[PDB]
């Protein structure tokens, strides 16, 4: 990861 | 790892029940900024495309007051299904009400949660796959040219290289009308506790990328979170 979103986090 | 699926991710970070948590604070800054962009600064139009929506709706809550249709998109199909569970009011959808009401607060408590929620559900008609690396990021799906492309916390993470980043920005441009808005919100990560190197340190390098990708910058603001509003040339 937060505040990146899946699947980057 | 630290979450097992998109819903676990949502339950861990978006319940908005602790005012001083790192997540609430970040989410309030993103949200104040999106309210500023779409409600005060009057970024407006007919069609908005949301790039890297993930399983979240927070980035669409002010936007649905300003755009007639919103297309939500993501690389991950599992993200989209979690998102759809909420849009369709399917069983056991995530509870967004706390974030929804917060945004209603910012907007001056002119509306209560359910009306806001219904307005976003009506705005959203297409839930599509996006791949920012592709010349046609939406693949073969035909979509009229849009008035805005919004990308919150996606591009920096989606693109390891500066060359990847630049191409994505041009790929996104292909979805927009001339004059069309590009709204990016993202972080410029510090060097603290960093393993390896990162695209930027940093304002100047992100701008140059956006400019050289074919846009004019209307405004750039630090929130290291930043917001950038551009127009396709």
């Amino acid at each position: 990861g937060f505040p990146y979103k899946p699947x980057f986090c | 790892l630290s979450h097992f699926n998109p819903r676990d991710y949502l339950e861990k970070y978006y319940k908005f029940g602790s005012r001083h948590s790192a997540e609430s604070q970040i989410l309030k800054h993103l949200l104040k900024n999106l309210f500023k962009i779409f409600c005060l600064d009057g970024v407006k139009g007919d069609l908005l495309i949301d790039i890297g929506s993930g399983p979240t709706i927070y980035q669409l809550l002010s936007a649905c007051e300003s755009f007639k249709e919103i297309v939500v998109t993501d690389y991950s199909d599992q993200n989209l299904q979690e998102l759809e569970k909420w849009l369709k009011k399917e069983p056991a959808a995530f509870d967004w009400s706390p974030v929804v009401t917060y945004v209603c607060d910012l907007e001056g408590n002119r509306v209560k949660g359910p009306e806001k929620e219904e307005k976003l559900r009506q705005a959203v008609k297409q839930v599509l796959k996006c791949d920012v690396t592709q010349s046609q990021p939406l693949g073969a799906v035909p979509l009229p040219p849009a008035d805005c492309v919004l990308s919150t916390l996606c591009l920096d993470a989606a693109c390891p290289d500066l060359p990847t980043y630049c191409r994505a920005l041009r790929n996104l441009g292909s979805l927009l009308k001339p004059g069309g808005f590009l709204v990016i919100m993202d972080a410029l990560k510090s060097s603290y506790y960093m393993i390896g190197e990162q695209k930027f340190s940093g304002r100047e390098a992100v701008e140059a990328a956006v400019k050289e990708a074919g846009y004019t910058i209307e405004w750039f603001e630090v929130i290291g979170l930043f917001s950038l509003v551009a127009r396709k040339l």
